[PDB]
Order: structure tokens, then C-alpha cells, then sequence
């Protein structure tokens, strides 16, 4: 029995829940790595811990990182061996940091919760009034636990000179005292199986709307008590759990004292009174100095745990109130909220956005001395990998040198090495993206064209984050998550993302125009080849209507490209936009004046039939084409070309 | 509780660059794309680079 | 990558898989499933995926056979 | 400092111990008789940590909680 | 300003001219400047919505659906119901129209291919099975769930369809406006009641009018049925469309108003809550023109109505008029039937998404929601295990969020 | 502005803003859920646990990263672990529950 | 203003949304070139252990670092200087910590000028 726990002791993998509970004396026990037996933390004198201090390493674990608090031994050879000179271990220094304490309670104190947190849970399990429960607990109250033979009931509260009086009229036969234990033996006392059975045959008895309501509610609450199998006896802490000595650190502040957080004064106080009251025990105290060490005692806890929550807040020298573990975990100060609140990051950098119309879809124009920030120690890994780095401060010093064969190496770690980039503000996912950076001379951020929506911003400056996704998983989801062409669809609306406008859609259109009487209208060119010669050429005009073959590669019923060749009377330019066209999407699809709308009709058609790749590629095609046309359409806007209404007067 | 207070004034010559943020009187903004070389100029009839 | 989403079957699923191929290549060191082309330890993995070259079974079997 | 901490720290320290159960946790409830659950809960790692020490009180504890454990209640985990 | 600007911008403003459109121009820019502000609000309070969900269903087989049809207004068509039906899965096999034949078969994936037949088909409505009746407990059923249109094929397990649609609504939310607007969409999100609610029957019954109080007239919706004649009091400033005597349903509008949450969710029931809602959405969406799938409206219900009144416990140990997790309530319901023990009789009821957002089923996610120390005192004496099941909870402990690659992650720990 | 490894919060250990203060921007709260809106899993697992303030695992992942490690040993940051700690020192003793 | 003869066309996607065309002969000739005077104070601050000592004697510092500053430590007005070079010796006690006010980091050029205002009570050396 209980060696097969060490097999139901699963190995170390993640929870696929977290169970929270009440430590048992035991557990606690467990929990800790010792016994304290001294309130300071640390020797003012020896500028050490003190002996069974709050950070007396011996019991907290390595005070040095790898070196004995009796020096008998040192070093990494000797990590995490215990010298008897010595009584600690050689780990790393935050073993100091690690290991636990204890400070085993006389008497057990119940959870400032349990009582405070109304409803109180002691108080709803013992179903007595606040001020009657608190007496008890606050020794102010006598409470009959068992009358017995005597007239007194069981878990009832009563008065001191009742209490006497009873005692001396019964003798032994009543059981009755002031204080908190009584509770705790009575949670002890509680039989949650008769306690809910006679609930159960009272509710079932109980006819009564509230009555029975009561009833069940209780019964209720009883087999969610039992059911959380929590020991109602583990209420009241019998045992005080330390902080590691680091975790509770009394930190050397500038004078040689030890700046703490008031907690650790609290706990150092309690530690005093603990003393004081096992000193007391071992003294064989009278009994009213006995009840007030221990009401002290328990004060002291209740301060540590929450003060200001119960009694009032122990004010230090700065009258402030005491900083108790609580208020570590209350809050956004507890590290759930104002962590999430916000996290500056590494691997990131900010930079001016820059438009570079150049760059790919894949490709990111990326500030090669902020590259050079960015990579520094895989560039340090990648010298060390071209051996040439054989100390670290050698690779700083050759980044320093900035080296052709630093720079080299930078283009060679570059290749195909994206990483995370973002665009504020966090509007819609599509908002940050990373792309295959390639180092662009400088400090700007170049920048694909169609990103711009998608970005969330616009080229008026917009400073930029880019993460270093380093991790071959973060690279796979760079790769794969973070693929930008992997996001051609709206997240929101299904639709195009990245669907044509303005310059590009100027060359388009510029294309798209037709005149009549043209340069050279009424011709035949054999194909794409044929206008791209006569226009570039100069030999007819881009804005000529002429026929031409156009070999319709059409899918077909199992999705072949079946061409259907035909001379079709056409435009120069659509004759030239044709080429572009992809095979598998009509002439009349582009054989007409095209423009934005029609632009992003074709790309939807592409996304459609041409899925993603194949549109993707044809996507970029005619952003390089567009700028083109665009740049060779050679038009620009006059002040003359305002020409006002001519009867605009007659009008007025 | 301080004995001397040495102000230096650090004077650094600020060059023009692609990136930088530049405007004009018409409302016209924007943001310095890049010195294009000479010969991307559009040449004037008269061989006028702009 | 509809043909490599195919072949996975889940974005999530062809990722992990593809870094637990791509850890054996580089880290693991195990050989180049393919050609190498100078690419990435990662980039081989994903050729290698949009090939079929690597299964996550085909990852189990071999990783079984390795333990003899 | 980062690059000196790598190139420098002997000791590493490794990672924190942890704790795992359930399953096999009802087979040795089975063994131990006991009903709850809780004690399957908090006191699987106090009983972990005190077979580690194997102490006569760390032996007298881990008794003491067996006790208390297969002394009543019943629940199971899920 | 009656005054007309004859003149032209490149024509030379007038001074007047120009001092007039002054005015507007400056309001236009502190509009902007306002209302640059509400959307990241109610973003947020979506996000911190949405923070536990995840999808992890693929199968949800429950025949009911979207019954889905056109939107028409004023006799006109509005939207059209291909457009509203891709990404998704059927709720039964679509006949042809007019025809015994299926012109698609149950829990049938919304194919293009199959959008193109159905325009051919030419019909009205479909049922198509729903995120919202998504018969998968925990996450949304393919199956149901439609399809996932940002990859165009089905989701995976571990889409958190519950964030992208959250980030659907506030990057559209983004360029709407407040103004009806988020105010509105706010207001529906937190399920105000309204203020006129149109006078509607209790219950299905003989309508009557009953002895008119105090200003506010009685109506004896005298139950046909046999129940309780239910007697109002009616305000006589709210004009009676309806003639006493006639017949009712469950939620007959009488007099004319507003509509509320919690009312039209228990007269008229959920299903048509969330058609409701998602229409008024849509029309707001509409005119300000903003075109989203109502898919995201789906998830922001589902979100919404986890809770649901206990009509009658049955053998549950829950009690009767208990709103909980409806879908914990379905758990208990199973397992009872599976012991035979009498399941819980459910009425769900409409609750505000803010309040879903404060109120959380994870320890954790409640505490960091509101009442971090309160919540935390609460647990801590309560000390439930915490299983982590949702995404926030996950980013809180320092263990991958099972979403997408950590669902895989968990699948394969369990390998 | 540019960081990939800089100066952190010696009291938050999270990384500064700007080349500066050589950080990079806030993660916050609004990117977070941006990230989660994708889902870059080990990506901002290592954004909110490496990248943020393992200080430890800094050390150790330049001496891994120095190798080249491309990966990481994740779950529970140790943020866990450190309360953890707290919560046994408070005296609730909890279990790590594996299924 | 820089009256520049510019014209309102695209080029190539090189100049739409507002993207600034410019000819690199204007950056030849720095025809909006600037310059930037960020002043940086040092101050002898008068410390527990011995006041803020600004002195050209900095213990693990190098000759070449002290090249800039004066005998005085005091950076000759114009010398150039480095992102983190030693612009100021200065000194606090540790015998002595090294205090110096170095030139900040990124921060490299000519030491334009060095206003040394001592304490009132507080002697001026050869340099102020």
C-alpha cells in the first residue's frame, strides 16, 4: 500500500486541472523544508541570515549561489551537499529562494476567511450569529460544546460567569470554553453524514415552504462540503507555512538594515509572540496569561494574513498600514491583472512604416541596423556556427565591427527567417502579420502595398512592431499562423482583402481607356508578344481598339485550361492587361474597361477558381503592372482641367 | 547636496532621410520615400531634371 | 499551402507535426527528407509535408524503430 | 550580462519538482480503502514529499493522514 | 442655410461662403475626434467576453438549425438568403423546390457549387444547422457550426470562432458610430429592457379586456386553454391595435412599443431571440454599412445564454427556478437519464453579455472579471479544482491556451 | 526604435519601449487579444514568458538559443511555480492534477 | 519653404499615397539638411560619502576614452565624441566608484560646449 502512489504519482506533464484546497497540518509540514526558531530574518551583526531566521538559508536553502554558509566547501562541484559544518546545500542560490519554512501554531487559528468573508464559511457550517461565533473564536464568549450530563446543549453560546457557574454545578459534566478550538472540534464534532441525514428527514418533514427551502439548502451546503471532502478540522490553521527567505526577503537597504515587506515585519512579530507563548507553554503560564499570549498570537496571524480585513491594520513607523500577503494577491497588484494590464516586449523594435512598392507579398523591408538589433545573438550563433565567433564579447566586438562577413552572415540568417511584425492600432487580426524580412539598408520599415489596410494605419508615419519569432514552432506559425497570404480573405466578411484601388487602379483604368481614331485602330496582333511590341514600340497607341487571338484557356468539366482561340476585337491595353490575365478566366472578363470594382470582381473570380496560390501570384503581378501602366499613363491634373459649368451664371 | 553642474550642449548635424516627414502649404503631407537617383527624374523638354 | 492543409488536414496539426519534423532534422540532426536546397531546417520540414514526405505516424514509426 | 549569465553560470538549478495523479490515484484508493477524493487531492503530494524524507515523523505523518483518510467519506474522482 | 454656394472650391470660396462651411467642417473634425474613443470600449468588453471561448465540436447531428430565409423589407428584397447561408451546414435535407427531391442533404456543408443550385432552386428559406443549436456542449459543432470561412473549409479544433468573431464585431465596431449605433448595440448586448414595452399576452388565451385600473387598463387575457385569465394593467395611453375577444399566443403583440430581452426570449422563446437581435444588427449594420456574417451574432448569443432557469429540477439535486449553465444543466439532465433519475425542466432566459463577462463559470477568469479578492477569499474557502477549460484562464497560468495548436498540444499529452 | 534583448523591469522583469530604453513595444492587453485573435500559441507563450521575464530562462536560452534551440520545454510559465510557492507558504497546499 | 519645380504624377507606385518623391541630388546638396543641440548637464552632485566627482582621474577607464575630455576631464569644445564615451570624468566614492557622465549611447560627435556651473561656494576650474 502507498508505494503504487508513487506510480498513481504521475510524471511531470501539465494538469489538466489545478487543485486548491486546505493544506492539512501535514500538508503544510510537507510543504515546508523547517522549523523556524528565530524572529529576524537575518544577523545584523554577521550581515548573514540569522539561525532559524525568517531567511536562515540552513533551513531556507543556498545562501550562496554555489558556496557553503560554513565555506567548508564551494564551487559547482560540490552543488547541493549537505555539510555538517554546515547544514546546507551548494544549489544555486535561489535555493534560498526555494526552500520553505515552517512555524508550528499551538493553537490552530482559523482562516481570516473563513470567518471574515461573509458569508463566513466557519459561520454558515456552525449556522451561529457573527458576533456570537467571533466571541468564541475571540475567547470573548464561553460556548457549551456538550452539556452531557449538565443542562447545556452542544456548540451554544454562553457567558464566562455562566460559564463558571455551570462548571461549578455540574463538575465534569458539560463541556464548554472561550476560543476557536471549541469550533474546530466541533467542525471535528460534525458528523456531515448525521448532520445531512437529519437535514434531509427534517426537510422531508419540514412542509412548511421555508422551512423545508432551509432544510434542503443546508443539506445542501452539507453534501457540497462533504463532496469537497475539504477536512472541516483543516478550517483553523494549527500550523504557520514561511515564505523561502527570498520569497520573504528582508533585503539589505541602503544602512545596513533590511528593507522587508511589512508581511515579513508581521511574520517577525508573530514569530516574538510565538516565543513568547511557547516559552509561556514550557513556563506552565498562569491561565489568563495564557489566554492573552494566545488571543496575541492569533492576532499576530490574523495580521500577517489580512490586516486591516480583521481588527485594525498594524501601522509600522510610517503609520502605514501593514503590506500583508493578501494585498500581494490582491488586486492587479496580485500578478493576474496589471500584468495583463501590460507588458513591454523584447525582440521588437519601432520604426516609421515605409511603403516598399518593391517588396513581394512575402517580402518585408526591414531596417538593416535595426536588423542588426534584432539578430545580434543569432548572429553571434551563426558566427560561432561559421566558427569565426570563439568568444561572445568577440561576436559583440565583430557586430561592433559591423563586418561584410557579419553582414553576409545577416543576409544568410535573413534567408527565409520571418518574424513576427505588427501595425497599430489592434483593430482586426489582419492588423499585425510578419513577412519574410529582407534587410533593407537603413531605418525604415518598407512595406508591401496592398498591406496598407490590413495594417490598420497609413503610410503618415506609423511606427511599427516586429517580433522575433525564433522559436522553429513560432517560425512554423510565422510560416503557416502568420502567413499574410494566408489571410487574402476578409476574417469579418469572407471577402477580398486586399481588392485594387487608387495608383493601381489608375493604371488600370489608363489601360482600360479606348480611343477612337487611335494610333493604329483596326489592327491584328497574334498575341500578348505582338501589342507589347506595337505599344512599346510606341507603334500604336495603349488606348487602341484592336483585334486580336486570344487563346482562351478555359477549364473545363474536369478543370483543364480548354483554350478557345479567337481574334476578338479589343484594346491595346486589354490586349496587354490579357497578358496578365491568367489562363482560366474569361477574355470578356477583362475584354471591357476595367477598373477597381472590376479589379476586385476579378480577384474575387481568382480567389475563387484560382483558390489561393495561383491568385495570390496573379494578385502581385497586377500591383507591378498597374504602378507601370500607371507610371507610363503620363497624365497629372491641371488647375485648367477645372472647367466650371459653362451656364453655371445662368443657373445662379 | 551638489558641488558643480557641467551643462554640455551636444550639437548633432541632422541630415535628411528616406523616412523623414515632410509637408507643404497646401495640406500636402507625407513621409520621405527615398532619394531616387538623378536619371529617375523625369527629364523637361528643355533637359530639365526635376 | 491548400495542398499541404490536405495533406495535414488541420493548420494546427501540419504545424506541430512540421516542428517535430523539423526539430529532428536540425536539432534531432536528422538528414534532409529531401533535397536541401539551403533552406530551413523548418523549410525542409514543410517541403517534406507538402511532399507527404513526413507522417505523423511515419514520425511514431520511426521514432519506434530508433528505440531498438 | 544575458551572454554573461549563459557563458558563466555553473550551476543551471534545472526546473521545480511537480506532482501528477488520478487513475491509478483511484487504484491505490482501492488499496488504501479510502472513500473521499480530498485526500487524494492535498495530501498526494504531502505524501510524496514525506516518502522523499521517509523520516520517523515524516513516516508517523504520512500514516497519520492515511488514517484520516480511509477513516469516512466518499468521493471519487473525475 | 438657405444661402447656396454658387460659387466652386478651385472657383474661389466667398467669405461668407467660407465662414459657412466652416462650421461644418470643424463639426465634422470633433465628431471624428469624439468618436474615436467607444469602439476600443466596446471591444474590450467583447474581447473580455469571448476571453474562455473555444471551439472543439465538429459534430453536432441536431436536426434543428437556422431555418433561414431572404430578408425582405417593404415588400422588396433586402438580403439575400444565399448570401446569409455559405460557411454553413445544413439542418436537414433541403428538398428541391417544389420538390420531394433533397436539393441538399442534411448537416450538407453551404457549397458555392451548392449556393449556385439553391439560386437555381430559387428558394425561400433553409434550415441550416446553427453554432447557436450547435448540439456539440462545450464549443460549436461543425456539424452545426457551419464552415469556416477565413480558411473557406471547416473549422478546426481548438478555433476560438468565439474571438474572431469578437474582433469581426469590433473592427467593424471600429468604423461604426455610437449613435442605435454601439449605444444600441451595447444596449442590446446588455439586454436592456425596453422602455415601452409593447403590451403583449401573458399566455396563449381568449383575449379580454379586464376592469380597467388606474390608468393602466386591464386586459383578461381569458386563457381558452383553461388557465389563469391573466388581468393586466394596461396603460390607456397605449393605443389597442387588437379587438378583445380574439385568440392569442404565447408573446401576441397587443399594443404597440419596444420589445424586451428577457420577455421575448421567454414568450416567443430563444431561437427567434436571437433571429430578433441578429435582424436588428443587420439593420443597423445595413445603414451604417457594415457587412459581417451573422455567424458572429451566433456566437455572441451562445456566449450569452449559458445560463437558463430550471423550470423543474426532477431528481437533480439542483433546485427549481436555479439559473445555471445551461449547458451544465444538460450535463445533469444526461446523466440523470442515464441513471433514469428525472431530469431538470429548462426555461432559458435572456441576460445582458456584460453581465456574462462579470459572472464566469472558471474561478480565475470570474476573480480577474470583478471581485479579484472577494472571488479569491470566495474559492479559497470554497476550494473547487479548477480544470482550466477556457483561454484566459490558460494565459493566467502560464500553460498554452488550448486553442488551435494547444488543443493539439493537450491532444497529444493525452497520446 | 529597435530591441531584441535589452534592459527589463528589475522590479516587473518585463522588457521596456524603445531602442532607448532597448525594448520593444507593449504587448499590453488590446495586442494580446490581437494574438489571441490569430493564436500564435508557443509565439506568445514565449512573448509572455521568455520574451517577458524569464530571467533565468533568459540566461538559459541564450546558452540555448547560443546552440541554436529553436524550442523550448513550456507549460506553467513558473509565474506557477512562484505561486505556488506563495499559496504553500500561506498554507493551502495544492496539486498539480494530472488526469 | 524650399520652392522645389515638382510635378503631381505617380512613378511606379514610388509615389502614391503621398509618398514623397525627392531627387537625391537636393540630398547632395542637404537642401533641407538640420541639426540637432541636445544639451547634456553633468552635476557634482555633493554625495554622503564625498560629493559627485566630476574629475578627469576615472579608475578601469582607458587613456583613449579620455581622449575628448580635457585635462580636466572636461570635453574639448567640439571634440568628437561616441554613443557611451566618457564625455564627463566624473567620480563618486566606491576607494572611488566611477561616476562619469559619459557621453550617452547612440549619442556620438563634436563637444560643442561645456557650461560648468559650480555651486555657488564651489571653485571653477582652468576650463570654466
Amino acid at each position: 500500500d502507498l508505494l503504487k502512489f508513487l506510480k498513481a504519482q504521475t510524471k511531470t506533464e501539465e494538469f489538466d486541472a489545478i487543485k486548491i484546497a486546505l493544506a492539512s497540518p501535514d500538508m503544510i509540514r510537507s510543504w515546508s523544508f523547517g522549523e523556524v526558531k528565530k524572529p529576524e530574518t537575518i544577523n545584523y551583526r554577521t550581515f548573514k541570515p540569522e539561525r532559524d531566521g525568517l531567511f536562515c538559508a540552513r533551513i531556507f536553502g543556498p545562501v550562496k549561489d554555489y558556496e557553503c554558509l560554513c565555506g567548508k566547501y564551494k564551487r559547482l562541484k560540490h552543488r547541493g551537499v549537505i555539510c555538517e559544518k554546515c547544514g546546507v546545500e551548494v544549489t544555486q542560490t535561489k535555493v534560498r529562494r526555494e526552500r520553505m519554512g515552517h512555524i508550528e501554531l499551538a493553537s490552530p487559528t482559523a482562516h481570516i476567511w473563513f470567518l471574515k468573508s461573509l458569508p463566513s464559511r466557519i459561520g454558515l457550517l456552525l449556522d451561529m450569529p457573527l458576533r456570537d461565533i467571533e466571541r468564541v473564536l475571540y475567547f470573548e464568549s464561553y460556548v457549551v460544546i456538550e452539556g452531557g450530563m449538565t443542562n447545556l446543549e452542544r456548540q451554544q453560546i454562553l457567558t464566562e460567569e455562566q460559564y463558571l457557574d455551570a462548571l461549578e454545578e455540574f463538575g465534569d459534566e458539560f463541556d464548554a470554553k472561550m476560543g476557536a478550538e471549541a469550533i474546530q472540534a466541533l467542525l471535528k464534532s460534525m458528523d456531515l453524514e448525521q448532520e445531512c441525514e437529519q437535514l434531509r428527514e427534517e426537510l422531508n418533514e419540514t412542509n412548511s415552504e421555508t422551512k423545508r427551502k432551509k432544510l434542503t439548502k443546508r443539506i445542501k451546503l452539507l453534501e457540497a462540503f462533504v463532496q469537497s471532502g475539504n477536512k472541516p478540522e483543516w478550517m483553523i490553521l494549527t500550523v504557520l507555512p514561511v515564505l523561502p527567505p527570498d520569497l520573504r526577503p528582508l533585503v539589505p537597504l541602503d544602512g545596513g538594515r533590511f528593507a522587508t515587506s511589512d508581511l515579513n515585519d508581521l511574520y517577525r512579530r508573530v514569530i516574538n509572540r510565538n516565543n513568547r507563548l511557547k516559552r509561556l507553554l514550557d513556563l506552565a503560564a498562569p491561565d489568563i496569561i495564557v489566554r492573552n499570549e494566545k488571543r496575541m498570537l492569533q492576532e499576530a496571524v490574523d495580521a500577517l494574513l489580512d490586516n486591516g480585513r480583521r481588527g485594525r491594520a498594524i501601522t509600522g513607523s510610517n503609520k502605514r498600514p501593514l503590506k500583508s500577503l493578501a494585498d500581494m494577491i490582491k488586486g492587479k497588484q496580485g500578478r493576474f491583472r496589471q500584468n495583463l494590464l501590460g507588458k513591454r516586449v523584447d525582440y521588437s523594435g519601432r520604426s516609421v512604416i515605409t511603403v516598399g512598392p518593391y517588396l513581394r507579398l512575402h517580402q518585408c523591408g526591414l531596417p538593416k541596423k535595426m536588423a542588426l538589433e534584432l539578430f545580434k545573438p543569432f548572429i553571434y550563433g551563426k558566427l560561432e556556427l561559421r566558427g569565426l565567433a570563439t568568444t561572445i564579447k568577440a561576436a559583440k566586438k565583430m557586430v561592433e565591427r559591423e563586418e561584410a562577413v557579419v553582414w553576409d552572415i545577416l543576409d544568410e540568417v535573413i534567408r527565409e527567417h520571418p518574424v513576427l511584425l505588427n501595425r497599430a492600432p489592434t483593430l482586426h487580426r489582419l492588423g499585425i502579420q510578419a513577412f519574410e524580412p529582407v534587410l533593407i539598408e537603413g531605418k525604415a520599415i518598407q512595406l508591401h502595398p496592398l498591406v496598407c489596410a490590413a495594417y490598420n494605419a497609413d503610410f503618415d508615419g506609423d511606427q511599427m512592431a516586429v517580433h522575433v519569432p525564433l522559436t522553429l514552432e513560432a517560425q512554423l506559425e510565422a510560416r503557416a499562423l502568420m502567413m499574410s497570404t494566408n489571410n487574402i480573405l476578409s476574417p469579418a466578411n469572407g471577402e477580398p482583402i486586399i481588392v485594387p484601388s487608387q495608383d493601381v487602379v489608375l493604371g488600370l483604368y489608363y489601360m482600360t481607356r479606348d480611343c477612337v481614331n487611335a494610333k493604329g485602330e483596326g489592327m491584328v496582333l497574334t498575341g500578348p508578344k505582338e501589342a507589347e511590341r506595337l505599344y512599346r514600340s510606341g507603334l500604336a497607341s495603349l488606348h487602341a481598339r484592336v483585334k486580336v487571338r486570344i487563346t482562351e484557356y478555359e477549364k473545363d468539366a474536369n478543370g483543364e485550361l480548354v483554350a478557345k482561340t479567337s481574334l476578338k476585337d479589343t484594346t491595346v491595353g486589354r490586349a496587354i492587361l490579357w497578358m496578365i490575365v491568367p489562363k482560366g478566366l474569361p477574355y470578356s472578363i477583362v475584354n471591357q474597361a476595367l477598373g477597381k470594382k472590376a479589379i476586385s470582381k476579378m480577384l474575387n473570380t481568382c480567389y475563387r477558381i484560382l483558390g489561393l496560390k495561383p491568385t495570390v501570384i496573379f494578385a502581385d503581378q497586377i500591383m507591378y503592372t498597374g504602378f507601370a501602366y500607371a507610371a507610363r499613363s503620363g497624365a497629372s491634373v491641371g488647375i485648367d482641367d477645372m472647367v466650371i459649368p459653362e451656364k453655371k451664371h445662368e443657373i445662379i | 547636496g551638489v558641488l558643480k553642474i557641467v551643462k554640455v550642449y551636444l550639437a548633432v548635424k541632422r541630415r535628411i532621410q528616406p523616412g523623414d516627414k515632410m509637408a507643404g502649404r497646401h495640406g500636402n503631407k507625407g513621409v520621405i520615400s527615398k532619394i531616387n537617383p538623378i536619371e529617375d527624374m523625369p527629364y523637361d523638354e528643355n533637359g530639365t531634371p526635376v | 499551402v491548400q495542398d499541404a492543409v490536405e495533406k495535414i488536414g488541420n493548420r494546427f496539426d501540419l504545424v506541430l507535426v512540421a516542428a517535430r519534423r523539423a526539430r529532428q532534422m536540425q536539432v534531432g540532426g536528422k538528414d534532409p527528407l529531401v533535397p536541401e536546397e539551403n533552406d530551413k531546417t523548418t523549410v525542409i520540414a514543410l517541403r517534406e509535408i507538402e511532399e507527404g514526405l513526413i507522417n505523423n505516424q511515419i514520425l511514431d514509426v520511426r521514432e519506434r524503430q530508433e528505440q531498438q | 550580462s544575458l551572454e554573461d549569465l549563459v557563458q558563466n553560470g555553473m550551476m543551471e538549478q534545472k526546473e521545480p519538482l511537480i506532482v501528477g495523479s488520478r487513475k491509478e490515484l483511484r487504484k491505490l484508493c482501492e488499496e488504501w480503502g479510502i472513500t473521499n477524493q480530498r485526500m487524494i487531492g492535498n495530501q498526494f503530494s504531502a505524501i510524496v514529499t514525506f516518502l522523499k524524507r521517509g523520516d520517523k515523523y515524516s513516516m508517523e505523518c504520512v500514516e497519520r493522514i492515511i488514517t484520516e483518510a480511509q477513516q469516512d467519506k466518499g468521493v471519487t474522482y473525475l | 442655410i438657405e444661402t447656396p454656394i454658387t460659387a466652386n472650391f478651385r472657383e474661389g470660396l466667398n467669405v461668407l461662403q467660407y465662414f459657412i462651411s466652416t462650421h461644418g467642417a470643424r463639426k465634422g473634425l470633433a465628431d471624428t475626434a469624439l468618436k474615436t474613443a467607444n469602439s476600443g470600449y466596446l471591444t474590450r468588453r467583447l474581447v473580455d467576453v469571448a476571453q474562455d471561448l473555444v471551439v472543439t465540436e465538429d459534430d453536432c447531428g441536431t436536426h434543428e438549425g437556422i431555418m433561414m430565409t431572404p430578408v425582405i423589407e417593404g415588400g422588396d428584397v433586402k438580403e439575400p438568403l444565399r448570401d446569409r447561408v455559405l460557411g454553413r451546414v445544413t439542418a436537414e435535407d433541403v428538398l428541391k423546390p417544389g420538390t420531394a427531391d433533397i436539393l441538399v442533404p442534411r448537416n450538407t456543408l453551404l457549397h458555392e457549387q451548392w449556393c449556385d443550385l439553391l439560386e437555381e432552386n430559387s428558394v425561400d428559406a433553409v434550415k441550416v444547422r446553427s453554432v447557436v443549436s450547435c448540439d456539440t456542449d462545450f464549443g460549436v459543432c461543425a456539424h452545426c457550426y457551419g464552415r469556416d470561412l477565413a480558411r473557406g473549409h471547416i473549422i478546426n479544433k481548438g478555433e476560438a470562432i468565439g474571438v474572431i468573431a469578437a474582433q469581426s464585431i469590433g473592427e467593424p465596431g471600429t468604423q461604426l458610430t455610437m449613435r442605435g449605433g454601439l449605444p444600441r448595440v451595447a444596449d442590446l448586448f446588455e439586454a436592456r429592457r425596453p422602455k415601452e414595452p409593447a403590451i403583449l399576452a401573458e399566455i396563449s388565451g381568449i383575449v379580454s379586456f379586464g376592469k380597467e385600473t388606474k390608468g393602466k387598463r386591464r386586459l383578461v387575457i381569458t386563457p381558452v386553454d383553461g388557465s389563469d385569465p391573466y388581468e393586466e394593467m394596461i396603460p390607456k395611453w397605449r393605443q389597442l391595435n387588437v379587438f378583445e375577444g380574439e385568440r392569442v399566443e404565447r408573446g401576441d403583440v397587443i399594443s404597440d412599443g419596444p420589445e424586451a430581452p428577457h420577455d421575448i426570449l421567454r414568450l416567443r422563446g430563444v431561437h427567434a431571440v436571437t433571429r430578433y437581435i441578429v435582424n436588428e444588427v443587420q439593420d443597423v449594420y445595413r445603414l451604417q454599412g457594415v457587412k459581417i456574417n451573422d455567424k458572429h451574432i451566433e456566437v455572441i448569443v451562445r456566449q450569452m445564454l449559458r445560463k437558463a432557469t430550471i423550470v423543474n429540477a426532477g431528481s437533480s439535486d439542483f433546485l427549481e427556478g436555479e439559473q445555471v449553465e445551461y449547458s451544465r444543466v444538460k450535463i445533469a439532465n444526461r446523466e440523470l437519464e442515464a441513471n433514469g433519475k428525472v431530469g431538470a425542466t429548462y426555461s432559458r432566459d435572456l441576460l445582458g453579455i456584460t453581465k456574462a463577462s462579470l459572472a464566469t463559470e472558471s474561478f480565475i477568469s470570474a476573480a480577474s472579471f470583478q471581485e479579484t479578492t472577494r472571488v479569491l477569499t470566495e474559492a479559497a474557502v470554497a476550494g473547487k479544482r479548477d480544470e482550466l477549460r477556457g483561454l484566459k484562464e490558460n494565459v493566467i497560468v502560464g500553460r498554452l491556451i488550448p486553442a488551435g495548436t494547444g488543443y493539439a498540444y493537450h491532444q497529444d499529452r493525452m497520446r | 526604435h529597435a530591441r531584441s534583448t535589452g534592459s527589463y523591469s528589475l522590479v516587473t522583469q518585463q522588457p521596456l519601449g524603445g531602442k532607448a530604453q532597448f525594448g520593444g513595444q507593449r504587448f499590453g492587453e488590446m495586442e494580446v487579444w490581437a494574438l489571441e485573435a490569430y493564436g500564435a500559441a508557443y509565439t506568445l507563450q514565449e512573448m509572455l514568458t521568455v520574451k517577458s521575464d524569464d530571467v533565468n530562462g533568459r540566461t538559459k536560452m541564450y546558452k540555448n538559443i547560443v546552440d541554436g534551440n529553436h524550442q523550448m520545454e513550456p507549460g506553467m510559465p513558473e509565474s506557477f511555480n512562484v505561486l505556488l510557492k506563495e499559496i504553500r507558504s500561506l498554507g493551502i497546499n495544492i496539486e498539480l492534477e494530472d488526469e | 519653404g524650399q520652392n522645389m519645380r515638382v510635378a503631381f504624377m505617380p512613378w511606379n507606385g514610388y509615389n502614391f499615397e503621398d509618398s514623397i518623391l525627392v531627387s537625391e541630388r537636393v540630398v547632395q546638396e542637404d537642401r533641407f539638411t538640420t541639426i540637432h543641440i541636445q544639451e547634456l548637464a553633468c552635476v557634482s552632485r555633493d554625495t554622503k560619502l564625498g560629493p559627485e566627482e566630476i574629475t578627469a582621474d576615472i579608475p578601469n577607464v582607458g587613456e583613449a576614452a579620455l581622449s575628448k575630455l580635457d585635462e580636466s576631464g572636461i570635453v574639448y569644445i567640439g571634440a568628437e565624441v561616441t554613443g557611451g564615451d566618457i564625455l564627463v570624468g566624473k567620480v563618486t566614492p566606491k576607494d572611488v566608484k566611477d561616476s562619469s557622465l559619459r557621453v550617452p549611447n547612440g549619442v556620438s560627435g563634436t563637444v560643442i560646449d561645456v557650461q560648468v556651473f559650480t555651486r555657488d561656494g564651489v571653485e571653477k576650474d582652468k576650463r570654466a
